[PDB]
């Protein structure tokens, strides 16, 4: 007890080298599209056509 | 009583014939019922009737006397050794007493022998000293020392120390700017030096301020130190009470086995040497109170998830609460900056100080200091908060910087530049070393825009 | 220290 | 901006013939570089390919000159303007990132400066490392400079709020009434400009600090579209509103985008002025860079910066190649490990170098060297010498070790973990596992174990030696923040047993086998006896001379450091052992007693 | 190519003032869209068996 | 072992020469035993080996 005031609670934990995701990065396919002019129509003033 | 008459490095001499007392008590027990070895020791160390006895008494004495105002730490071995010239004389300890040989180790032979073996301790102070001390001292006279070497700090610190800061800063020039690359490496040490004369020239600096700040140092140091050697008592002792507490390792688990169904084949095995249920089934009530309490005191130790280092630590940024130290409010409304009324400017000037080289007559200030010196000093700096200022702002690291950009080398007033310079990266190394240990064990004012008029 | 006193 | 001269310059080249800003521009861009980057790896030749494009036309001979003397220029000073540059860079943002880590309310009032740094440290790396593989190209401290420029983007990141309500407080004080004040300025103006401009100043007369003090998260690019809206509306020729006429609301804009910018939009600025996801495709000079930056005591304090690149290697991918991304995932996740692993290395190997010479110094003080000392006092160098500094401008072996040690350490203990494409790295783990396998090998190895002449080292020697590497080892918490406790608990309690954790034998073992193989052997045979009065085994006085003593072993000092060393599971393993052999020889016994 | 081709007559017609320092993102995205072609071309004359 | 384990472990060890001393003689060979085993595993000497 006499020791005890001196002390304080010091902070370590345990841990692993490398934690993964619960869920990875599923790959998507290319699909091929065209240039549309029309999709920042909706961001500010935009002016359709 | 032996003890009593020598320096803090005999402790060593002591346990060794402590031991040797304790080997003759076991071999005359088997004949003779005697007192127990422990009664026999407290009742010869006054620690019956009272809670301290004299070998941690004359442990405090020791350290207070002779062991803070005379030794200087080495960082790398992590060792001290006395200073050249030392600063106290006083000591004045008891007359040896003197006896017929078989009270000591046993005969004339064997006092040579054993005196002859532990001669090898007496030039410095270690790791092992430090084994012993612990070991000696307990936890009751490791908490008593601690709280002793708090109580000097703060004497120290609200003091003597705090009288020379005050005169210091009287003496300190009001407006020091770091001049600009232009001004070259020669240039800007002339100007330090010669804005710092008043402090270059102060005789009592070196022999007076250097030995406090050193004491001061000395005792945080014998603190981690000590505290370090606790840890690594306490890890032992309990490697020693895991088979009668069931803490198994891991074990390996070969192709096709199963690791928990291992463990508990292992288990099963130690079962046997597992102390707290066969004294439940087997004991007396009285047995088992007795059995609870101590496995819960064997198995809970300051190892195992305390720390004491930082305590002391805030406890002595608790004594600096006297304004000198942290200055005024700047002007400029964020942080003082050509200005010189905080303690990091001081310590500044004195670190250019003991960064001149001196003459072959005289002694260097690691060779009657040692590294309590800057322990002390980089301690009070971080306590305040001023360790990134200080780093930023610091005449002997700028004018390193620049000499380093220019690659400069010619003597003024008598100092070698490339010397000089040598010196100063060294010194910063060390400095830093002691920054981030400190930080370590340690772990907003917002502002507003312009308004239109 | 006190104790410095006590030990005297 | 080099890219952009260069290259318009020469699509336009029929101007450089005719405006004297042109030339000048164009020149100073050529002699500033020899090679452009045309894509992550891809380079371009500057000085040929231009001479080979203007050799053909017949008005262009002066040209081909002035591409030749920027050449030549280049050559000469371009690296060693480079070297300056980055020097100077490097004290710079070592200031700034001190600064600001001391004051951290002042990244309001200066984020510029922050921008501005890591634009010029990050164009500087750019140009050495793309120069460097092509054609005063070797830095040795490259670490230095990409370690602060982390630092000033972790300050970014953790001090966000501080600068969001400097900047909502900014625009809804300051520029409201100003843009507002330019605005009603305005003499005429049509329908689509007047709304674009009354939207700017009601939407920012309508922030409050509030907003970010609960928590709110802006957004503002349908503002910075609109600006950028209206430039084109007001650029163009034929214009009422025409900009060339207005220059100051453009500006004044201009300086309102950052401010929304430095609202709502502080990662994009990160990814745009400070990264370095290019060391992706530079994988060897990278590796390289890491290498060199280890070898040097000084600047493995900044190791911890190449790990904390692969988390840039993300944004160099698109939308429109989702192929390669999985490919660059796992190079990061690799690169990262490698990087890691390589820094927990030497750390273990610095420690085990210190082990060494603090055992050195450690055995000095044994009782077997003071026999000259007796011998002396009864017929008729020292320790603590080491220790004395003289001057510190004598470095000793232990003080090498020891700088490099913990210069290495404060990399080591920089950041908790870093995530890399959502995996969380902790750079500790990987020193606390190497520690443990090394501190059991080196204790196994310590044993000197020889089967081919049944030597081995006598317990109290072991026990010397374990105790000065438990004491290095507990001095590594002053520098990283690992816990030393649970390694000692492991691997000091796997060798109690007959084998370790990974099957293989401990000292338990090795010294049961000696102990039954050779001494008690040798006592059997007749040249040791077991001397009651010393309590110990001694060597008989006889022809033969064992290569050993077993005074020396069976000891009672011996005898305590063993039973330190071993335990009491490895003292009740030797027990059976020892009965196995009591078993025998009472089976002995019993044939005949009955014959 | 094709569609940058066609906004870059466009922008042509249209007679257009750029000045980096008053309409920045104007300029900075003309700049770009225009080395970006030329890189793309250059870096697509690097393949040799794009035959 | 036993020097060693008294001076490490000195309440464990009081425990348990406590329980093995005062063990009532009346007790037969199994409970004996197991105290003579953990004594043993202690360092103690005992008067029937229970490893041989």
């Amino acid at each position: 007890r006499e020791i005890g005031i001196l002390t304080t609670n010091k902070n370590t934990s345990r841990t692993h080298k490398i934690i993964a995701p619960a869920n990875l990065e599923r790959p998507v396919r290319y699909i091929r599209k065209p240039i549309d002019y029309t999709i920042l129509d909706d961001i500010g003033h935009g002016v359709k056509v | 009583g032996r003890f009593e008459s020598e320096d803090l490095t005999s402790i060593v001499e002591l346990d060794g014939l402590l031991e040797i007392n304790r080997m003759t008590h076991k071999l005359l027990s088997r004949y003779l019922t005697l007192d127990g070895f422990d009664a026999m020791f407290r009742e010869a160390n006054h620690n019956v009737s009272a809670p301290y006895g004299r070998i941690t008494l004359h442990v405090f004495w020791e350290l207070n006397y002779d062991f803070l105002p005379n030794y200087c730490y080495n960082g790398s071995t992590n060792r001290f050794v006395r200073t050249v010239l030392p600063f106290s004389q006083e000591f004045q300890r008891d007359k040896q007493p003197n006896a017929q040989p078989q009270y000591l180790h046993g005969s004339k032979a064997l006092n040579l022998a054993y005196s002859s073996i532990y001669g090898s301790y007496r030039n410095f102070v270690g790791p092992p000293h430090f084994q012993v001390i612990c070991r000696l001292l307990g936890y009751q006279g490791i908490a008593v020392v601690m709280e002793e070497l708090l109580k000097v700090v703060k004497s120290l610190l609200q003091g003597t120390i705090l009288q020379y800061v005050k005169t210091l800063m009287e003496v300190m020039p009001k407006i020091c700017r770091l001049p600009r690359h232009e001004y070259g490496s020669p240039g800007i040490l002339e100007f330090f030096h010669h804005q710092l004369k008043d402090i270059v020239e102060y005789a009592e600096l070196k022999t007076v301020c250097f030995q406090n700040l050193r004491e001061v140092g000395n005792a945080i140091l014998f603190c981690l130190l000590i505290e370090q050697s606790l840890s690594l008592e306490e890890v032992c002792d309990l490697l020693h009470a895991a088979p009668f507490q069931n803490i198994l390792p891991r074990v390996h688990v070969k192709e096709g086995e199963r690791l928990d169904a291992k463990m508990k084949r292992l288990e099963s095995k130690y079962a046997p040497l597992h102390l707290v249920p066969l004294i439940e089934r087997l004991g007396t009530p009285q047995q088992i109170a007795i059995a609870r309490e101590g496995d819960l005191l064997t198995k809970e130790r300051l190892c195992c998830g305390l720390s004491m280092f930082e305590v002391i630590l805030t406890r002595i940024r608790s004594f600096l609460d006297d304004p000198i130290w942290r200055g005024p409010l700047p002007s400029n409304g964020v942080m003082h900056v050509d200005e010189c009324v905080e303690f990091h400017r001081l310590w500044s000037a004195m670190q250019f100080v003991y960064c001149i080289p001196v003459g072959t007559h005289e002694f260097t200030v690691e060779q009657c200091f040692g590294d309590g010196l800057h322990w002390a000093g980089c301690m009070i700096i971080v306590l305040l908060g001023q360790q990134r200022r200080f780093a930023v702002l610091d005449f002997c690291y700028h004018l390193l910087k620049v000499q380093k950009h220019d690659g400069k080398d010619e003597i003024i007033k008598n100092v070698p530049l490339k010397k000089m310079v040598e010196r100063i990266r060294k010194f910063q190394i060390l400095n830093d070393e002691i920054i981030t240990i400190l930080d370590k064990y340690l772990k907003v004012r917002c502002f507003q825009p312009p308004i239109h008029q | 220290s006190v104790l410095l006193e006590a030990i005297r | 901006m080099e890219k952009w001269i260069i290259f318009g310059f020469i699509l336009c080249h029929g101007i450089l013939n005719t405006d004297a800003t042109a030339l000048n521009l164009w020149k100073l861009a050529l002699q500033s570089s020899s090679c452009l980057s045309l894509f992550r790896d891809e380079v371009f030749h500057i000085h040929k390919a231009a001479e080979d494009l203007f050799v053909n036309i017949r008005g262009y001979n002066k040209r081909i000159n002035d591409i030749r003397e920027c050449k030549e220029a280049a050559v000469s000073h371009a690296g060693s303007m480079h070297r300056e540059r980055r020097k100077f860079l490097r004290s710079a943002l070592k200031e700034l990132a001190t600064v600001l880590s001391d004051q951290p309310g002042l990244l309001g009032p200066k984020a510029l400066f922050v921008f501005m740094a890591l634009s010029f440290a990050r164009d500087e790396i750019i140009w050495l490392l793309r120069h460097a593989d092509n054609m005063d190209f070797i830095d040795k401290h490259i670490a230095e400079l990409i370690f602060y420029m982390e630092e000033l983007r972790a300050h970014v990141r953790k001090y966000g709020p501080v600068m969001q309500r400097y900047y909502v407080q900014y625009l809804s004080g300051f520029d409201a009434v100003v843009l507002n004040e330019l605005v009603q300025n305005l003499s005429v103006c049509p329908e689509d400009e007047s709304i674009i401009m009354s939207s700017f100043v009601n939407t920012m007369t309508s922030l409050s600090v509030k907003q970010v003090e609960d928590g709110e998260v802006f957004d503002f690019r349908g503002m910075r579209l609109d600006w950028f809206r209206l430039q084109a509306y007001t650029s163009v020729s034929k214009a009422s509103l025409g900009l060339a006429d207005h220059r100051e609301l453009g500006k004044m804009m201009n300086t309102i985008i950052f401010h929304t910018k430095m609202v709502d939009s502080l990662v994009e600025m990160l990814v745009e002025t400070s990264d370095l996801s290019i060391f992706c495709f530079y994988s060897r000079a990278f590796e390289k860079m890491f290498q060199q930056c280890l070898e040097l005591p000084s600047q493995s304090r900044y190791s911890i910066a190449f790990p904390l690149l692969c988390t840039h290697f993300m944004s160099c991918t698109h939308e429109l190649c989702p192929e390669e991304r999985h490919h660059i995932g796992d190079r990061s996740l690799s690169l990262c490990n490698m990087f890691l692993d390589e820094m927990a290395k030497q750390a273990r190997n610095l420690i085990t170098d210190i082990c060494t010479e603090q055992c050195t110094l450690s055995d000095q003080l044994l009782p077997k060297h003071c026999a000259k000392t007796i011998s002396q006092a009864v017929n008729k160098e020292k320790p603590g010498v080491e220790s004395m500094r003289k001057n510190r401008l004598v470095v000793t072996n232990l003080d090498k070790l020891h700088t490099a040690l913990s210069e290495l350490c404060f990399s080591i203990n920089y950041v908790p973990n870093m995530v890399v494409w959502e995996h969380t790295f902790t750079p500790r783990e990987y020193l606390t596992s190497h520690l443990e396998i090394r501190f059991t090998k080196s204790i196994v190895g310590m044993t000197m174990y020889n089967q081919a002449t049944q030597e081995i080292a006598k317990p109290s020697e072991l026990l010397t030696s374990v105790r000065a590497y438990m004491t290095v080892l507990q001095s590594i918490e002053n520098y990283v923040q690992i816990d030393i406790t649970r390694v000692f608990n492991n691997v000091l309690l796997q060798q109690t047993q007959h084998l370790d954790s990974h099957g293989e034998p401990t000292i338990t073992s090795l010294y049961t086998n000696w102990y039954l193989e050779t001494l008690l052997r040798q006592v059997s045979n007749g040249h040791i006896a077991y001397f009651p009065a010393m309590k110990a085994f001694v060597n008989l006085p006889t022809e033969n001379e064992l290569t050993f003593n077993a005074e020396e072993y069976s000891d009672i000092s011996e005898m305590r450091s063993l039973s330190e060393l071993l335990g009491p599971y490895g003292m009740k393993f030797l027990s059976e052992s020892l009965m196995w052999h009591i078993s025998s020889q009472v089976a002995e016994l019993k044939k005949l007693v009955v014959e | 190519k094709d569609h940058v081709c066609e906004l870059l007559n466009t922008i042509d017609v249209c007679q257009v003032f750029f000045d980096i320092t008053v309409n920045f993102d104007l300029t900075k995205n003309y700049l770009d869209l225009i080395i970006t072609y030329t890189t793309l071309m250059i870096l697509l004359s690097r393949i040799e068996e794009r035959k | 072992l036993r020097d060693v384990l008294s001076y490490h472990i000195p309440f464990l060890v009081s425990s348990i020469e406590d329980f093995k001393d005062h063990i009532p003689r009346e007790t037969d060979m199994k409970v004996a035993m197991n105290v003579y085993e953990l004594s043993s595993a202690a360092g103690l000497p005992c008067e029937i080996d229970p490893a041989l």
